[PDB]
RNA sequence: CAUUGGAGGGCAAGUCUGGUGCCAGCAGCCGCGGUAAUUCCAGCUCCAAUAGCGUAUAUUAAAGUUGCUGCAGUUAAAAAGCU
RNA sequence: ACGGACCAGAGCGAAAGCAUUUGCCAAGAAUGUUUUCAUUAAUCAAGAACGAAAGUCGGAGGUUCGAAGACGAUCAGAUACCGUCGUAGUUCCGACCAUAAACGAUGCCGACCGGCGAUGCGGCGGCGUUAUUGACCCGCCGGGCAGCUUCCGGGAAACCAAAGUCU
RNA sequence: UCCAAACUAAUUU
């Protein structure tokens, strides 16, 4: 029963959109959660990082809503992380997943050396900067695993990262700033520029132009 | 203390937008309109409605309301949106210029174009408000 | 922390300016510190100037004037009501307020 | 990019800003490609042929996209020579 | 900042000679007077002789009273 | 544009940009505009160069060729001098106009009423309509703007450098423009002038109104 | 003072790479940094460079291509053996796949994959990638 | 005839039952106990590692909390009054 | 004794600090330069000069103000706030003393990295006004004190064009 | 610009 609101909505239901790849190469904005659970639907396995409460005082005591951490992503290169801050435990839980599934970004893997099989590593040395948390992701041999802590552990393995050495800095101890500067690591594996990336980059038509006719006698 | 809701102010701009040529300017022939294109719950509220309806047919009359669409005056402000004079504005045939604007049009190669007289530019340098 | 970018004060280029005294109380204030204000009031309260100037041996006599520089402290200007307490964005405005 | 074997082990190629050579990254929203349409050299209609162009968004945040585009244009020759 | 130079190792290790004397793990467990201070000596046990039972009472918010023998 | 001599200034249109004034700029000037100016008077006006005018504005009406569907380019004024020729100008190409006051989230709040995407945005002053501006930065929307000496030309893709302060060279360029993209769409042609009379796009003041109204 | 001509060069490259411009001026031209510019140009990060004689330590433009991330130097020059040179590749470089210690050996300004060709070592000048 | 430690959280494992009622006690740390104790004393269950396992103390990692690699020094500890 | 208004987010000084007129003495920055020398430099344990106020020791002087002191009030008390007197001190000359929220709570030298409008000094150029080389006007260059503005970037943030160029 | 000081050891959310 789901009606699309959106131009890139109408788009994916209408099956002419084949991957996600078609949306990333051309950063368009995600708005809708269906989009996801289109194409990545029945592979993504979410988890809740932490349900912290937050409290805001008021003239009559307290006023206590609960704040949640969704992890989201399926094991081969994509991660959303969703917070989100509601009155009820149920009711943050379900809108934080919504969050979750709109940023889902890709994951870049990368050899650690001799390019034998599949990418199982970051590409390279990142780092990611939230609050006073840096985290660094260093590229690991093949059966290293994830050295790191178990917060972001859970972000890295739901990437299929299956290897990296871990650096961290600052305040660990709090978990939401701890989750988003892994989250902001990752999400730029692909924003960083190797020798591989140098070639020039053939344009290919955005999904906007080249559905202009299947679009306005549908969306319109 | 005599304001009027928003569930008043509300209701009687949509009943002027689809019942304009009904009303006047008289409180007690639009009361018996309202009850008349309404389901109106109260009487007391009926008398609301239609007092401020029959108020702003003053101001409907004399000009237009931000928020009420008058077709009288919607689509009679269209010919001051769809006018052209007999002449345009541009075409001066005399353009009074200055010796740097005639000069740029050498560089953009029209100066073999006609008059456009020059004015001489003045020699103050004068142009910049006191501190 | 930091509440105003100068120190409440104009001193940029220099190490120690010259003190002045409060008008209202004798407080030393450093010169840049103080609240200026400079007061042209008319010396004759103009519910009483068509009763000076009727009872006049003259005829054109223009009233002189009272050219009064006032300093104050922070604590005088305040509990005077000279100046006023700002929000604080709007402390970031240095134009005098209108005539 | 890609294995010794030659296998392409990538999920995309992301595009490069054609002005700053940088990737336009993921959630880069501000990031532009825009298309400048191409006339022929006789009546100056729409041929159906277009130069594509994308400006990331901190070129455009820095309020270079402008002059940015208008030097591509000048290297197609769609901008005159004589600007 | 900190000097670089190639030949500045006297300066470096000098420099962090005197500044490891400023915390409290490295003060205590080289100068001696806190070795001098604990009746074990540096050592981990001793053998006594109880000279008496003693209460001790509980710092607030506990109010119990702590069997001791001195 | 393209050094066409087809597609150059033919100088009836000197006449007209001369007539509005379109080559006056402000008194002061804005660093990323240096390039379009020519000179700066005496009197502290710069002078638009014309020859670059021109350019921008055939490069302007390539992109808007470039779009598919006509409603896809959406076009703001909330500047009352100009508010005019924006609807007049997507009357005729078949743009999307948006006149007046422009409600945030119209291009980013998904659920309103008032949501529409647009694939271009061709705007009159960017200081005055820097709303639209900013939130075209959201969701991947290249912009167009009139531009006078002193405009930021911050999230500006394609800047037309004229006079955007007066209400005759506001109308004259947008006039221009529009003509522009029929041309190159073919659907008018250009052996012959075009019969829309620029001075119907021109903000015409109420006082301004009222007063001919007994003289016509 | 100006002690380090090599790390006000690099410095100022590794400024207008991240502030997107074309061209960038290197004030005084050592034959080091000649040097230097011409290992980052055969890997290809940056493009012709013109140097200009006048008459003293002269200047140099370079042409950015945009592929540049960080041009560093390493203060001071600390000699390297062939022992050695791993452990600076993993606390300089951030993959083993590329970038470039540059060394200046006893044949010349060199990267660190020509030295361990010819089997030898020398002293750390910076690094780039 | 398998012990040694635990079961609020850190941290694997019970809102079981009985006693005690800021007492006796536990508890490295935050804490628990003043009459319905998820923490005491016990029984039942359960967990952990197992012929081993607690506890005290020196010490190393954790500690980018001594910082060569690698710390800080506007307001958190801190740039000498100035040359 | 003190130098008001003029007196400023203006100047000068290494900082402390510096304001009536005129004369004398020595200093100095910045600008100008197709002069000269040719690395003479940068930062600096030890050492050295300077260092408000208060205080100390000698002389001189003491108008104002005023610790301490004495009163008058207020007060439950009031050896405080407020009032009336008033020592040392505040003033100068010659020695000491070496500390201040001695603060931009931000070492110094150097490089690079956004705009914009002003300001002070020096130089240069430019229509015209005005006086018998100055005064205004429009810019340019360099050092300076600052401001506004910016998603440069940074930061725990407040905020900073430096606290930026730092996993 | 008159005065205006103090606040269970008896604990359980
Ligand atoms: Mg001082
Ligand atoms: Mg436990
Ligand atoms: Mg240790
Ligand atoms: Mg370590
Ligand atoms: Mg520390
Ligand atoms: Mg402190
Ligand atoms: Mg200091
Ligand atoms: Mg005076
Ligand atoms: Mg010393
Ligand atoms: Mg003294
Ligand atoms: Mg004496
Ligand atoms: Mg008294
Ligand atoms: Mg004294
Ligand atoms: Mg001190
Ligand atoms: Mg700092
Ligand atoms: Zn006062």
């Amino acid at each position: 029963e789901w009606m699309p609101v959106t131009k890139l909505g109408r788009l994916v239901k209408d099956m002419k959109i084949k991957s996600l790849e078609e949306i990333y190469l051309f950063s368009l904005p995600i708005k809708e959660s269906e989009i996801i659970d289109f194409f990545l639907g029945a592979s993504l396995k979410d988890e809740v990082l932490k349900i912290m409460p937050v409290q805001k005082q008021t003239r009559a005591g307290q006023r206590t809503r609960f704040k949640a951490f969704v992890a989201i992503g399926d094991y081969n290169g994509h991660v959303g992380l969703g917070v989100k801050c509601s009155k009820e435990v149920a009711t943050a839980i379900r809108g934080a997943i919504i969050l979750a599934k709109l940023s889902i970004v890709p994951v870049r893997r990368g050899y650690w050396g001799n390019k034998i099989g599949k990418p199982h590593t970051v590409p390279c040395k990142v780092t990611g900067r939230c609050g006073s948390v840096l985290v660094r992701l260093i590229p690991a041999p093949r059966g290293t695993g994830i050295v790191s802590a178990p917060v972001p552990k859970k972000l890295l393995m739901m990437a299929g990262i299956d290897d990296c050495y871990t650096s961290a800095r600052g305040c660990t101890a709090t978990l939401g700033n701890f989750a988003k500067a892994t989250f902001d690591a990752i999400s730029k594996t692909y924003s960083y520029l190797t020798p591989d990336l140098w070639k020039e980059t053939v344009f290919t038509k955005s999904p906007y132009q080249e559905f202009t006719d299947h679009l306005v006698k549908t969306h319109t | 203390g005599r304001v009027r809701t928003k569930t008043v102010k509300k209701a009687a701009r949509v009943i002027i937008e689809k019942y304009y040529t009904r009303l006047g300017n008289d409180f007690h022939t639009n009361k018996r309109v309202c009850e008349e294109i309404a389901i109106i719950p109260s009487k007391k509220l009926r008398n609301k409605i239609a007092g401020y309806v029959t108020h702003l047919m003053k101001r409907i009359q004399r000009g237009p309301v931000r928020g009420i669409s008058i077709k009288l005056q919607e689509e009679e402000r269209e010919r001051r949106d769809n006018y052209v004079p007999e002449v345009s504005a541009l075409d001066q045939e005399i353009i009074e210029v200055d010796p740097d604007t005639k000069e740029m049009l050498k560089l953009l190669d029209f100066g073999s174009l006609s008059n456009l007289q020059v004015t001489q530019p003045t020699v103050g340098m004068n142009f910049k408000t006191p501190r | 922390t930091k509440k105003r970018r100068n120190n409440g004060r104009a001193k940029k280029g220099r190490g120690h300016v010259q003190p002045i005294r409060c008008t209202n109380c004798a407080r030393c204030v450093p010169k840049d510190k103080a609240i200026k204000k400079f007061v042209i009031r008319n010396i004759v309260e103009a519910a009483a100037v068509r009763d000076i100037s009727e009872a006049s041996v003259f005829d054109a006599y223009v009233l002189p004037k009272l050219y009064v520089k006032l300093h104050y402290c922070v604590s005088c200007a305040i509990h005077s009501k000279v100046v006023r307490n700002r929000s604080r964005e709007a402390r970031k405005d240095r134009t005098p307020p209108p005539r | 990019m890609q294995n010794d074997a030659g296998e392409f082990v990538d999920l995309y190629v992301p595009r490069k800003c054609s002005a700053s050579n940088r990737i336009i990254g993921a959630k880069d929203h501000a990031s532009i490609q825009m298309n400048v349409a191409e006339v022929d050299k006789v009546t100056g209609r729409f041929n159906g042929q277009f130069k594509t162009y994308a400006i990331c968004g901190a070129i455009r945040r820095m309020g270079e996209s402008d002059d940015s585009i208008l030097r591509l244009a000048k290297a197609d020759g769609i901008v005159s020579k004589n600007f | 900042g900190k000097c670089r130079g190639l030949r500045t190792a006297r300066k470096l290790r000098s420099h962090r000679r005197d500044q490891k004397w400023h915390d409290k793990q490295y003060k205590k467990a080289h100068l001696g007077t806190a070795l001098k201070a604990n009746p074990f000596g540096g050592a981990s046990h001793a053998k006594g002789i109880v000279l008496e039972k003693v209460g001790v009472e509980a710092k607030q918010p506990n109010s119990a009273i702590r069997k001791c023998v001195r | 544009s393209g050094a066409l001599d087809v597609l150059q200034m033919k100088e009836e249109d000197v006449l007209k940009f001369l007539a509005a004034g379109t080559h006056l700029g402000g008194t002061n000037l804005d660093f990323q505009m240096e390039q379009y100016i020519y000179k700066r008077k005496s009197d502290g006006i710069y002078i638009i160069n014309l020859k670059r005018t021109w350019e921008k504005l055939l490069l302007a009406a390539r992109a808007i060729v470039a779009i598919e569907n006509p409603a896809d380019v959406s076009v703001i004024s909330s500047r009352n001098t100009g508010q005019r020729a924006v609807l007049k100008f997507a009357a005729a190409t078949g743009a999307t106009p948006i006149a007046g006051r422009f409600t945030p989230g119209t291009f980013t709040n998904q659920i309103q009423a008032a949501f529409r995407e647009p694939r271009l945005l061709v705007v009159t002053d960017p200081r005055a309509d820097h709303q639209p501006l900013t939130e075209a930065s959201y969701v991947n929307l290249p912009t167009i703007a009139l531009c006078n000496t002193d405009s930021p030309l911050r999230y500006v893709d394609i800047a037309i450098p004229c006079n955007n302060k007066g209400a005759h060279s506001v109308g004259l360029m947008w006039w221009m423009l529009a003509r522009e993209v029929l041309r190159m769409r073919g659907t008018i042609s250009r052996e012959h002038p075009w019969e829309v009379m620029p001075d119907l796009y021109f903000y015409r003041d109420p006082e301004e109104i009222e007063k001919e109204e007994q003289a016509a | 003072v100006r002690m380090n001509v090599l790390a006000d060069a690099l410095k100022s490259i590794n400024n207008a790479e991240k502030r997107g411009k074309r061209q960038v001026l290197i004030r005084p031209c050592s034959k080091v940094i000649v040097r230097f510019l011409t290992v980052m140009m055969k890997h290809g990060y940056i493009g012709e460079f013109e140097i200009i004689d006048d008459h003293r330590a002269g200047k140099i433009v370079v042409n950015l291509t945009g592929r540049l991330n960080k041009c560093g130097v390493i203060s001071p020059r600390f000699d390297v053996q062939l022992k050695d040179l791993e452990k600076w590749q993993n606390n300089l470089l951030p993959s083993r796949q590329f970038g470039f210690i540059v060394l200046t050996t006893s044949a010349g300004i060199m990267d660190h994959e020509e030295a361990r060709r010819k089997h030898t070592g020398g002293k750390i000048l910076g690094f780039f990638f």
